[PDB]
DNA sequence: ACGTATGCTATAATGTGTGCAGTCTGACGCGG
DNA sequence: TCCGCGTCAGACTCGTAGGATTATAGCATACGTG
C-alpha cells in the first residue's frame, strides 16, 4: 500500500485506470467526506484507496453503481 | 585542440578545462617565454663539442 | 477555451484589420518625463488599451465602477490591463510590400504560384526592369521582363495596349489577375501529352498548389501585404529598469523603422516627388518590412546598438531559442528544488534524504492548509508568518504532511524514462540530498558533487502517478532490455565476493554448524574465517508444482561466508545459487532468477539486502590500495631488455636496405604487441594464483588475496585491462593523426612515467576527453531525431486481428553463440503455430505470450526459426495492438493499452549512444567436431592443392551428428581453405588461413599476365632497386591520377602461351581483373601463372577502434535512409535471366520473365563484379553485386519483413559491437514510423490518381470501405522515410513547426490552409491539456465518445 | 594565426575527384586577404578576400 | 547586374544633370512660375550633391540610405524657395537646407522614448561644455562642473545628463554567448504570484466573515462609508445621504463598529501580530 | 503663458564602399 | 534531366559569473490648451 502498489494493479489490471479509480475515491474521502472502509490508521487518501482497491472493495462497476444510488434517492425524492 | 609536439616545454599538455572550451584555452609552460617576435621559446642545455 | 483544432490560412488585408484595434502613424514610444504612450504611438492606450487594471491615462475614470467607459479627453477605455497583450494594430501601408516568407522561404511560392523564378520577381520589387500584367496587343505577353530601354521602346510604338509595372505593386496586379481555375485545367492538359519525371513532377505539385489555393480560400494577393499587422505593445515591451534606465524590445525599434520609411513615403506621394526618389522609398520600406518579419534572410540583418543583429518576428518562433522549444516544450516550474546530493546508505529504496529547510519552502500551500484545519492559522498571512519565525509546532506540521507524500527526483540529463524517479522523502537536517545507492545506476548519479532536481506532485492523481508508475520500486527492470538496472555495484560485488570466495583450511576448517546464524556466531566470535570449508545444514525452499513451497533440509558442503549470505536469500530459491563464489555476472542473475520465480516485492527487499551485505562486508574486509599490492611480475626487466635488442636489431637491417620502412613499422608493431601481452599475462598469472603458499599439510594453490586483485575480480572497479597499466605495462599509445607510435611506453604507474611517456600519454588523454564532450551532441541530437517520429506510437487496440510477424532466428556468430533464441524471442505474442521436431502434436498456442518459462521448452524442443508478431506487422490505424508490441520489458508481463511506446523506444535506443561516448584474424579454429558446410561459396583449387576461395560473402557453418548449425564464421575473399565442402574436420583444427593485413586479386583461370590500360605515369607508378633491378608497380585512384587516363580501367589480362585470351570456364567472359586505386602488384608484364595466384594486394589499413565515436554516425545513416555511394544491384521480379547488351564495357540486361511478356532493361558500370553469370532461375531480389544495401532498395522489392530485418541486425551490429543491449522491437518501432507515407500507384474511388503520397493507414481507411462498397481500389506501393523527413511528414504541422525548418513548415501549412486535430504528444503538450496517452489515455477516449454520440 | 603565407590543401574539396587541391593565402596584420587556388583541371585562380 | 537598392540609387543620380550659373538661373526662374518639369530637373540635378552631404552625417542615428532620403526633402524645400534673381549660386543656398533637415530628421528617429529639440538642444551645449573642460581638466567633468562654467542649476544639468542615460535591448545576450537574455530574468511586476493573489482573498474573506459577526446597523454605517459592500467610498458626512442622515450617530457608530472589530482582531491572533505589516 | 514645432540663413560645394574572411555535414534549388 | 555551386538548416541537459556608447546651430515667429 506504501511501497508495493503491485497489488493493487493485480485486482484492476491497467496500470492507468487504477489511479482514476483511486483518484475520484480518494477525492470522495478528501471533499465529500466519505468513510474509509479500510482502518486509515494515520494514512493519507492516497494510501486508503489503494488500500481499498488492493483487497478488492473499490472496482470501475462498484463506484458507479454507488454513485447513481445516491442519485436516483435524490430523483423519486424531489418530484 | 590536440596536443602538438610543439608544446614541449611551452605550453602545459595537461592544463586546459574539460569543457567545449578544452583544447583552445591552455596555461603556459614553467620555464616557457614568449619570443622576441611573437612564437614561443623553451630553455635548453647547450652541448659543446660533447 | 476548450476546442477541437487550430488552423493556419493567409492573412488577408481585411483579416489583419479585423485583429487591429487602431492604426499606429507614429513611431513615438511614450513622453520623455511622463512616462506615459503617445497620440497614436506604438505603445498608444487608446488602440492597445490602459495601462494599470481599469484605469484611463489622463484620470477621470476609475476601477470597476466605470466599467466599460471610454474616456473623453485621452480616449482611453477602462479595461483590465489583459488587453494590453491581446489588442493589436496596423499599419496603412502607402505602397504594397512583399513577405518575405513567401518569395525567399524556397520554394519561392509567390514565384511557384506564377512560373516564375526569383530573379525575375526580385528585379521587379528592386526596381530594375518592368514586367507585363497583360498586353492588350500580343505583341507582349505576360510575365515577360522589360528593362528600363525596353519599356520606353514600347510605349512609343504600341503603348496603352500593353500594360506593365514596376515593384511590388506589378506582382501583386499579376497575382490578382491570373485565374487558378483555368490555369489548374490548362496543366492538366499538357500532362497527358508526353509526360517525364520531371515535368510530371513539377505540374503536378502545381496543379495540387493551385487546387490546394482555390480549397484553402486563400488568395494570392495576401502573399503582397496592403495592411501589416503591428503587435502588443506587452509582448514587445518598453519598461523601466530598477537603475532608472529603460528597456526595449528589438521589435519596437524595427517597427520605427518600418513607421518613419511609410509615413516619409506619405510625405513624398504628397509632394508628388521624381519617381526615382520614390523608387528608393519603396526598396527602403520592402527592407524594412522585410527586416521585421524575418532580419537575417533577404541580406544582411540590420545591427543596433551593440553592434549586434535586430532580433525580428520569426526569430521568436525559431528553433531552440524560439517560443515552441524554450518557452512551452520545456519549463520551469514551481515546487521545484535542487541541491548536491550525497548518499543514502541507510535509507530502503523507496525512500530518499530531503533537507528540512527545502521541503520547508517546497510544501509551503500545503503547510498553510493543514494549519487552518488545525485552527492554528486563522488566514494566511498569519500562516506565512508561523513559517518565517520557524517556530517548533510549525516542523512538526510540515513533518505531518509530508508522510505518505511521494517526491520526484531528476537528475541532468533526462535520458531515459527513469532519469527520473519518485521516493517517500525523509526530512533530514543539513542542505544535502540523500539519495538510495541501488537507483543510481537508473540516473548515472554519481556522488562526486552531483545535484538533482526536486518536484512536488501537487494534485492527488499525481501522488498516485508518483507512487504507482514513478515511484522506484515500481520501476526496476530498464524498458531497453528486460535486465534488472538496480544491480549492486562497486563494494557490493566485492563484498559478496570477498564473503563466498573460500581459502584454504584457515581457522576452524571442516566444522559443522546448526544454521547460517552459527556461522554470524563463530565468524564474529573470531573461530573462523570467511573463507573456511564446512558442513553446514541449511534448509532450502523450493517450489512445488503448484503455489505451495517444498522445505527440504539438508548439508552443505560450503564456507561461513556463503552461509552468512544465505540469510539475504529469500525462500523460493535454491542454495545452489550461494554455493559458488559471487561476482557482478554471477549477482546479476541472482535477481534476474528472484524475479522471475517470487516476483517484484521480494526482489526489491532481496536488491537492497544484497547492497547492504555487500558494503558492510567490503568494509570489514580491510579493502586497502597499498602499492606492495601492485605486484609487478619477476621478470618484467628480462622480457623488455631483450625486447628492445629484437627492435634494435630490425633498426640495423632497415639502414641496410631489405625491410622496408612501412614492413618494418608493421613488424616492430607486433614485437612490442606480443611483449605487451607477454607483461600483461605473466603480471596476472603471478597476481591471480599469488597464493601458493598455503597451510594444512604442507602446501596447496588458491585464489590471490591481493586487495587490487580483488578489486577488479569481484567486478567491483576496474579490470585486467586497468590492472596493465598500474603494474604491467603501460601499452601503445596513439598519435594525434591516428598512427600508432612504433616505440609504446615501457613502464607503468607504480614505476613512475619519464618526462616524454606522460607527454605521449597526454596526446591520447586529450583526445579521449575531446571525445566525451564534442561527441555527445551527435548522440544527443539522434535522441530528439528518433522521439519526434516515435511520438504518435501508443498501444491502442487489444488484439489487432493480424496473424502476420517476423520470423527471428539465433545469432551466432563469432564461434560462442553472442545472444541465444530464447533471449531474442523472448516477451513476444507469437503469430504461428510452433511445436516440437516431430510434427505430430502442437506444444504452444498461437496468440500467446512467451514466458521464460515457456521459453524453457523452446530449448527442450530446439526451436529452428519463430515467426514473432512484431509491431510493423500490425494493422491497427493510428498506433499498435499489445499483442504485437507483447511484453513491457520494465515491467515483466504484457504492456497495458494507453502506455506510449515510441517515446519509450526512442530512449531506449539513444540512451545508450548518449552515454557510451585486435584485428589479428588470421585463421579459423573449429572447436567442436563436425562436417564443413560452406554456402555463397565459389572457390577454385590451385597449384599448390589448397580449395583458394573466389567469393566476397563466404560464410563457414560447423553441422552437428544430429544436422544443426552450432558454430558460424566468416570466412573472407582469397582465403585458403584445410578442407573443402563437406569434409569431416576434428576438433582444434585450422580449417582456414590467410592474411588479415592484405585484400589479394586472385584468378579463376591459368596462362600468362598481360598489361591493359596499365600507362606509366598516368595510371600507375614504377620504383626499382639495385644490382638486378626488382620493380614494384603501383595502382593509381582518381585522386593521384591525371585527367589523361581518367575513364581509362587499369586491369591484369589474362592470356595464355599463344597470346590469345582465355575464356573463364563455363562463361563467355575473356579473363580479366580490374585493379583498384592504391593496388601494390609484384609481377610484372610477361609472367606465367597458375590459377589461384595473387596478381595484386589491396591494402587495408584499418586501426581505428572504432568505440561509439565513428559508429554512431552509421546508425544515423540508417536512420536517416541515406543511400550509401556504392548500393549493391537487385533483380526485380523473378523469372529468366537474359544478358543482353553492352555500351564500351558499361554493361546491360534484358531480362524476360516466364509470365510477364514486356522485358526489363537496367545499365551495370564495368569494373563492378557481379554474382550472378547470366542465363539463371533468378528470383524476386537476388544478390547481383557485392557491397553496401540501400533502405530503399530492399522494401521497394523484397516486402517490409526484409527492411525491418536489415535495419534491426544492421543497427544491432553496431550496439553489439559495444556491448549496448536493446530489444528488437524498439528498434523496430523507429522502422514502423519510417514506413509512415507510401506512393500510390493506380487512380482509386476518391480522387488520390498518381504521385500522391498519402500516409499509409489513411488510403487503408478508404479500402475497408471500397471492399464493402466495391468501386475501384487504391492501388499502392510503401515508400521508405528518413527520421528528419518522418517528422515534417506528420500530418500535424504543429509538431512539425516544433521540430525544426519551423520557417517553411508554417508557409506551406498557411498556403494549404491546413487544420490540425491534435493526435500526437507534442500537440497536447504545447497547448497544455491531458496527454492523449498513460494516464490521460483513459481520459481522450471518453471525450471521444462525445464526438461519436452524435 | 600568425601573419605572413601559408600553404594549404583541402585533401579532397571533391571527394568525387578526390583530388588534393593546393591553396596559398597570404595574411596580412592589416588589410585585405590574398588566396591563391587550383581547381579540378589544375587552373590557377586568385580570389582576394 | 546589382540588387544593392544603394547602389541602384545611387546610380540612377550618376546620370542625371550637372548645371552650370545660368543654367540653374534659367531651370529655377521658370520652377518659381512653376514649369513642372523645371522643378524635377534642378532637383533631380543636385541628388549628387546631397549624398556627398550624407557622408559626413552617418553613424548617428540612421543609416546612410535614410539620411539621403531625409536630405532629398531638404533639397525639395531649397527648390520650393529659391531666388533666382539673386546673382549668388544654388548650391550654395541648397547646402544649408540639407545640413538641416537631416540634423532634425536624426534628432527625432535616432532615440527610442521621442526626445522634443528644447531639451535636446540644450543638453549637446552642456555635452559641447564638457569637451573644453575635458581636455583642460583631463577630467572627465562632473554634473558641478559643467554647472560652474554656465552659471546654472545643479539638477537642470543633472536631469539634463539623466535623459543623455541610454537603452539596453531586453533581448541582449548576456556574457557574449547563447545563455540567457534580460527577459529570461526581469520579472513581471503587474501580477504578484498565487501567494500575494490568495493574501488579499483569503484577507478579505476573512473580513467578510468579521463584518457579519458584527452588528446589524454597525456593519450597515462602517461598510458603505470606506466602500467595502456599498458603491462609492463616502465620508462621515456623506453617510447621511443613504438612511443614516446623522453626522454625530454616523461617526459615534463608526467607531463602535471598529473598538468591536479591534477586540476580534486581539483574540483571534493578530492586533499587534499584524500590527507590524 | 508655457511647451512643442516649424522656419530660415544666399562664398562654393554635385556618384557610397569598410571590415571577418580553419564550421560543417546535408540538402535542395536554378542554370548549364 | 543530370551534375556543379549557391544558399540555408541544424549543433546533449541542467546548474553559476559579470558591464556602458556619440551627437545632432541658433535664434524668431507658428501651432495647442488652462
Ligand atoms: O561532459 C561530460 C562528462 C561526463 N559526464 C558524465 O559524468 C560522469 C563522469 O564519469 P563517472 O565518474 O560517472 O564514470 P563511470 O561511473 O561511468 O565510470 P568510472 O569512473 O567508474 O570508471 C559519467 O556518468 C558521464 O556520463 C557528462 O554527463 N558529461
Ligand atoms: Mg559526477
Ligand atoms: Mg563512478
Ligand atoms: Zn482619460
Amino acid at each position: 500500500a506504501r511501497v508495493t502498489v503491485q497489488d493493487a494493479v493485480e485486482k484492476i489490471g491497467n496500470r492507468f485506470d487504477l489511479v482514476l479509480v483511486a483518484a475520484r475515491r480518494a477525492r470522495q474521502m478528501q471533499v465529500g467526506g466519505k468513510d474509509p472502509l479500510v482502518p486509515e490508521e494515520n494514512d493519507k487518501t492516497t494510501v486508503i484507496a489503494l488500500r481499498e482497491i488492493e483487497e478488492g472493495l473499490i472496482n470501475n462497476q462498484i463506484l458507479d453503481v454507488r454513485e447513481r444510488q445516491e442519485q436516483q434517492e435524490q430523483e423519486a425524492a424531489e418530484l | 585542440r590536440d596536443v602538438h609536439p610543439t608544446h614541449y616545454g611551452r605550453v602545459c599538455p595537461i592544463e586546459t578545462p574539460e569543457g567545449p572550451n578544452i583544447g583552445l584555452i591552455n596555461s603556459l609552460s614553467v620555464y616557457a617565454q614568449t619570443n622576441e617576435y611573437g612564437f614561443l621559446e623553451t630553455p635548453y642545455r647547450k652541448v659543446t663539442d660533447g | 477555451e476548450e476546442f477541437d483544432a487550430i488552423k493556419i490560412a493567409l492573412a488577408s488585408p481585411d483579416m489583419i484589420r479585423s485583429w487591429s484595434f487602431g492604426e499606429v502613424k507614429k513611431p513615438e514610444t511614450i513622453n520623455y518625463r511622463t512616462f506615459k504612450p503617445e497620440r497614436d504611438g506604438l505603445f498608444c492606450a487608446r488602440i492597445f488599451g490602459p495601462v494599470k487594471d481599469y484605469e484611463c491615462l489622463c484620470g477621470k475614470y476609475k476601477r470597476l465602477k466605470h466599467r466599460g467607459v471610454i474616456c473623453e479627453k485621452c480616449g482611453v477605455e477602462v479595461t483590465q490591463t489583459k488587453v494590453r497583450r491581446e489588442r493589436m494594430g496596423h499599419i496603412e501601408l502607402a505602397s504594397p510590400t512583399a513577405h518575405i516568407w513567401f518569395l525567399k522561404s524556397l520554394p519561392s511560392r509567390i514565384g511557384l504560384l506564377l512560373d516564375m523564378p526569383l530573379r525575375d520577381i526580385e528585379r521587379v520589387l528592386y526596381f530594375e526592369s518592368y514586367v507585363v500584367i497583360e498586353g492588350g496587343m500580343t505583341n507582349l505577353e505576360r510575365q515577360q521582363i522589360l528593362t528600363e530601354e525596353q519599356y520606353l521602346d514600347a510605349l512609343e510604338e504600341f503603348g496603352d495596349e500593353f500594360d506593365a509595372k514596376m515593384g511590388a505593386e506589378a506582382i501583386q496586379a499579376l497575382l490578382k489577375s491570373m485565374d487558378l481555375e483555368q490555369e489548374c485545367e490548362q496543366l492538366r492538359e499538357e500532362l497527358n501529352e508526353t509526360n517525364s519525371e520531371t515535368k510530371r513532377k513539377k505540374l503536378t505539385k502545381r496543379i495540387k498548389l493551385l487546387e490546394a489555393f482555390v480549397q484553402s480560400g486563400n488568395k494570392p494577393e495576401w502573399m503582397i501585404l496592403t495592411v501589416l499587422p503591428v503587435l502588443p505593445p506587452d509582448l514587445r515591451p518598453l519598461v523601466p529598469l530598477d537603475g532608472g534606465r529603460f528597456a526595449t524590445s528589438d521589435l519596437n525599434d524595427l517597427y520605427r523603422r518600418v513607421i518613419n520609411r511609410n509615413n516619409r513615403l506619405k510625405r513624398l506621394l504628397d509632394l508628388a516627388a521624381p519617381d526615382i526618389i520614390v523608387r528608393n522609398e519603396k526598396r527602403m520600406l520592402q527592407e524594412a518590412v522585410d527586416a521585421l518579419l524575418d532580419n537575417g534572410r533577404r541580406g544582411r540583418a540590420i545591427t543596433g546598438s551593440n553592434k549586434r543583429p535586430l532580433k525580428s518576428l520569426a526569430d521568436m518562433i525559431k528553433g531552440k531559442q524560439g517560443r515552441f522549444r524554450q518557452n512551452l516544450l520545456g519549463k520551469r516550474v514551481d515546487y521545484s528544488g535542487r541541491s548536491v546530493i550525497t548518499v543514502g546508505p541507510y535509507l530502503r529504496l523507496h525512500q530518499c534524504g530531503l533537507p528540512k529547510k527545502m521541503a520547508l519552502e517546497l510544501f509551503k500551500p500545503f503547510i498553510y492548509g493543514k494549519l487552518e484545519l488545525r485552527g492554528l492559522a486563522t488566514t494566511i498571512k498569519a500562516a506565512k508568518k508561523m513559517v518565517e519565525r520557524e517556530e517548533a509546532v510549525v516542523w512538526d506540521i510540515l513533518d505531518e504532511v509530508i508522510r505518505e507524500h511521494p517526491v520526484l527526483l531528476n537528475r541532468a540529463p533526462t535520458l531515459h524514462r527513469l532519469g527520473i524517479q519518485a521516493f517517500e522523502p525523509v526530512l533530514i537536517e543539513g542542505k544535502a540530498i540523500q539519495l538510495h545507492p541501488l537507483v543510481c545506476a537508473a540516473y548515472n548519479a554519481d556522488f562526486d558533487g552531483d545535484q538533482m532536481a526536486v518536484h512536488v506532485p501537487l494534485t492527488l492523481e499525481a501522488q498516485l502517478e508518483a507512487r504507482a508508475l514513478m515511484m522506484s520500486t515500481n520501476n526496476i527492470l530498464s524498458p531497453a532490455n528486460g535486465e534488472p538496472i538496480i544491480v549492486p555495484s562497486q563494494d557490493v560485488v566485492l563484498g559478496l565476493y570477498y564473503m563466498t570466495r573460500d581459502c584454504v583450511n584457515a581457522k576452524g576448517e571442516g566444522m559443522v554448524l546448526t544454521g547460517p546464524k552459527e556461522a554470524e556466531r563463530l565468524y564474529r566470535s573470531g573461530l573462523a574465517s570467511l573463507h573456511a570449508r564446512v558442513k553446514v545444514r541449511i534448509t532450502e525452499y523450493e517450489k512445488d508444482a503448484n503455489g505451495e513451497l517444498v522445505a527440504k533440509t539438508s548439508l552443505k558442503d560450503t564456507t561461513v561466508g556463503r552461509a552468512i549470505l544465505w540469510m539475504i536469500v529469500p525462500k523460493g530459491l535454491p542454495y545452489s545459487i550461494v554455493n559458488q563464489a559471487l561476482g557482478k555476472k554471477a549477482i546479476s542473475k541472482m535477481l534476474n532468477t528472484c524475479y522471475r520465480i517470487l516476483g517484484l516485492k521480494p526482489t526489491v527487499i532481496f536488491a537492497d539486502q544484497i547492497m547492504y551485505t555487500g558494503f558492510a562486508y567490503a568494509a570489514r574486509s580491510g579493502a586497502s590500495v597499498g602499492i606492495d599490492d601492485m605486484v609487478i611480475p619477476e621478470k618484467k626487466h628480462e622480457i623488455i631488455s631483450e625486447a628492445e635488442a629484437e627492435v634494435a636489431e630490425i633498426q640495423e637491417q632497415f639502414q641496410s636496405g631489405l625491410v622496408t620502412a612501412g614492413e618494418r613499422y608493421n613488424k616492430v608493431i607486433d614485437i612490442w604487441a606480443a611483449a605487451n601481452d607477454r607483461v600483461s599475462k605473466a603480471m596476472m598469472d603471478n597476481l591471480q594464483t599469488e597464493t601458493v603458499i598455503n597451510r594444512d599439510g604442507q602446501e596447496e594453490k588458491q585464489v590471490s588475496f591481493n586487495s587490487i586483485y580483488m578489486m577488479a575480480d569481484s567486478g567491483a572497479r576496474g579490470s585486467a585491462a586497468q590492472i596493465r597499466q598500474l603494474a604491467g605495462m603501460r601499452g601503445l599509445m596513439a598519435k594525434p593523426d591516428g598512427s600508432i607510435i612504433e616505440t609504446p611506453i615501457t613502464a607503468n604507474f607504480r614505476e613512475g612515467l619519464n618526462v616524454l611517456q606522460y607527454f605521449i600519454s597526454t596526446h591520447g588523454a586529450r583526445k579521449g576527453l575531446a571525445d566525451t564532450a564534442l561527441k555527445t551532441a551527435n548522440s544527443g541530437y539522434l535522441t530528439r531525431r528518433l522521439v519526434d517520429v516515435a511520438q504518435d506510437l501508443v498501444v491502442t487496440e487489444d488484439d489487432c486481428g493480424t496473424h502476420e510477424g517476423i520470423m527471428m532466428t539465433p545469432v551466432i556468430e563469432g564461434g560462442d553463440v553472442k545472444e541465444p533464441l530464447r533471449d531474442r524471442v523472448l516477451g513476444r505474442v507469437t503469430a504461428e503455430d510452433v511445436l516440437k521436431p516431430g510434427t505430430a502434436d502442437i506444444l504452444v498456442p498461437r496468440n500467446t505470450l512467451l514466458h521464460e518459462q515457456w521459453c524453457d521448452l523452446l530449448e527442450e524442443n530446439s526451436v529452428d526459426a519463430v515467426k514473432v508478431r512484431s509491431v510493423v506487422s500490425c494493422d491497427t490505424d493510428f498506433g499498435v495492438c499489445a499483442h504485437c508490441y507483447g511484453r513491457d520489458l520494465a515491467r515483466g508481463h504484457i504492456i497495458n493499452k494507453g502506455e506510449a511506446i515510441g517515446v519509450i523506444a526512442a530512449q531506449s535506443i539513444g540512451e545508450p549512444g548518449t552515454q557510451l561516448t585486435a584485428a589479428a584474424e588470421s585463421s579459423i579454429q573449429v572447436k567442436n567436431k563436425g562436417s564443413i558446410k560452406l554456402s555463397n561459396v565459389k572457390s577454385v583449387v590451385n597449384s599448390s592443392g589448397k580449395l583458394v576461395i573466389t567469393s566476397r560473402n563466404t560464410e563457414l557453418k560447423l553441422i552437428d551428428e544430429f544436422g544443426r548449425t552450432k558454430e558460424s564464421y566468416k570466412v573472407p575473399y582469397g582465403a585458403v581453405l584445410a578442407k573443402g565442402d563437406g569434409e569431416q574436420v576434428a576438433g582444434g583444427e585450422t580449417v582456414a588461413n590467410w592474411d588479415p593485413h592484405t585484400m589479394p586479386v586472385i584468378t579463376e583461370v591459368s596462362g600468362f599476365v598481360r598489361f591493359t590500360d596499365m600507362i606509366d605515369g598516368q595510371t600507375i607508378t614504377r620504383q626499382t632497386d639495385e644490382l638486378t633491378g626488382l620493380s614494384s608497380l603501383v595502382v593509381l585512384d582518381s585522386a593521384e591520377r591525371t585527367a589523361g587516363g581518367k575513364d581509362l580501367r587499369p586491369a591484369l589480362k589474362i592470356v595464355d602461351a599463344q597470346g590469345n585470351d582465355v575464356l573463364i570456364p563455363g562463361t563467355d567472359m575473356p579473363a580479366q581483373y580490374f585493379l583498384p586505386g592504391k593496388a601494390i602488384v609484384q609481377l610484372e608484364d610477361g609472367v606465367q601463372i597458375s590459377s589461384g595466384d595473387t596478381l595484386a594486394r589491396i591494402p587495408q589499413e584499418s586501426g581505428g577502434t572504432k568505440d561509439i565515436t565513428g559508429g554512431l554516425p552509421r546508425v544515423a545513416d540508417l536512420f536517416e535512409a541515406r543511400r550509401p555511394k556504392e548500393p549493391a544491384i537487385l533483380a526485380e521480379i523473378s523469372g529468366i535471366v537474359s544478358f543482353g547488351k553492352e555500351t564500351k564495357g558499361k554493361r546491360r540486361l534484358v531480362i524476360t520473365p516466364v509470365d510477364g511478356s514486356d522485358p526489363y532493361e537496367e545499365m551495370i558500370p564495368k569494373w563492378r563484379q557481379l554474382n550472378v553469370f547470366e542465363g539463371e532461375r533468378v528470383e524476386r531480389g537476388d544478390v547481383i553485386s557485392d557491397g553496401p544495401e540501400a533502405p530503399h532498395d530492399i522494401l521497394r522489392l523484397r516486402g517490409v519483413h526484409a527492411v525491418t530485418r536489415y535495419i534491426v541486425n544492421e543497427v544491432q551490429d553496431v550496439y553489439r559491437l559495444q556491448g549496448v543491449k536493446i530489444n528488437d522491437k524498439h528498434i523496430e518501432v523507429i522502422v514502423r514510423q519510417m514506413l509512415r507515407k507510401a506512393t500510390i500507384v493506380n487512380a482509386g474511388s476518391s480522387d488520390f490518381l498518381e504521385g500522391e503520397q498519402v500516409e499509409y493507414s489513411r488510403v487503408k481507411i478508404a479500402n475497408r470501405e471500397l471492399e464493402a462498397n466495391g468501386k475501384v481500389g487504391a492501388t499502392y506501393s510503401r515508400d521508405l522515410l528518413g527520421i528528419t523527413k518522418a517528422s515534417l511528414a506528420t500530418e500535424s504541422f504543429i509538431s512539425a513547426a516544433s521540430f525544426q525548418e519551423t520557417t517553411r513548415v508554417l508557409t506551406e501549412a498557411a498556403v494549404a490552409g491546413k487544420r490540425d486535430e491534435l493526435r500526437g504528444l507534442k500537440e497536447n503538450v504545447i497547448v497544455g491539456r491531458l496527454i492523449p496517452a498513460g494516464t490521460g489515455y483513459a481520459y481522450h477516449q471518453d471525450r471521444m465518445r462525445r464526438r461519436a454520440a452524435g | 594565426r600568425s601573419p605572413g603565407v601559408f600553404f594549404d590543401s583541402d585533401k579532397g574539396k571533391t571527394h568525387s575527384s578526390g583530388k588534393v587541391l593546393y591553396n596559398a593565402r597570404i595574411i596580412p596584420y592589416r588589410g585585405s586577404w590574398l588566396d591563391f587556388e587550383f581547381d579540378p583541371k589544375d587552373n590557377l585562380f586568385v580570389r582576394i578576400d | 547586374r546589382v540588387l544593392d537598392a544603394t547602389q541602384l540609387y545611387l546610380g540612377e543620380i550618376g546620370y542625371s544633370p550637372l548645371l552650370t550659373a545660368e543654367e540653374e538661373v534659367y531651370f529655377a526662374r521658370r520652377a518659381l512660375r512653376g514649369d513642372v518639369a523645371s522643378r524635377r530637373r534642378m532637383i533631380e540635378s543636385n541628388l549628387r550633391l546631397v549624398v556627398k552631404i550624407a557622408r559626413r552625417y552617418g553613424n548617428r542615428g540612421l543609416a546612410l540610405l535614410d539620411l539621403i532620403e531625409e536630405g532629398n526633402l531638404g533639397l525639395i524645400r531649397a527648390v520650393e524657395k529659391f531666388d533666382p534673381e539673386r546673382g549668388f549660386r544654388f548650391s550654395t543656398y541648397a547646402t544649408w537646407w540639407i545640413r538641416q533637415t537631416i540634423e532634425r530628421a536624426i534628432m527625432n528617429q535616432t532615440r527610442t522614448i521621442r526626445l522634443p529639440i528644447h531639451i535636446v538642444k540644450e543638453l549637446n551645449v552642456y555635452l559641447r561644455t564638457a569637451r573644453e573642460l575635458s581636455h583642460k581638466l583631463d577630467h572627465e567633468p562632473s554634473a558641478e562642473e559643467i554647472a560652474e562654467q554656465l552659471d546654472k542649476p545643479v539638477d537642470d544639468v543633472s536631469r539634463m545628463l539623466r535623459l543623455n542615460e541610454r537603452i539596453t535591448s531586453v533581448d541582449t545576450p548576456l556574457g557574449g554567448d547563447s545563455e540567457k537574455a534580460l527577459l529570461d530574468i526581469l520579472a513581471d511586476e503587474k501580477e504578484n504570484g498565487p501567494e500575494d493573489t490568495t493574501q488579499d482573498d483569503d484577507m478579505k474573506q476573512s473580513i467578510v466573515k468579521w463584518l457579519f459577526e458584527l452588528n446589524a446597523k454597525q456593519r450597515e454605517v462602517l461598510a458603505r462609508r470606506f466602500g467595502l459592500l456599498g458603491y462609492e467610498a463616502a465620508t462621515l458626512e456623506d453617510v447621511g445621504r443613504e438612511i443614516g442622515l446623522t453626522r454625530e450617530r454616523v461617526r459615534q457608530i463608526q467607531v463602535e463598529g471598529l473598538r468591536r472589530l479591534r477586540e476580534i482582531l486581539q483574540t483571534q491572533g493578530l492586533n499587534i501580530e499584524a500590527l507590524f505589516l
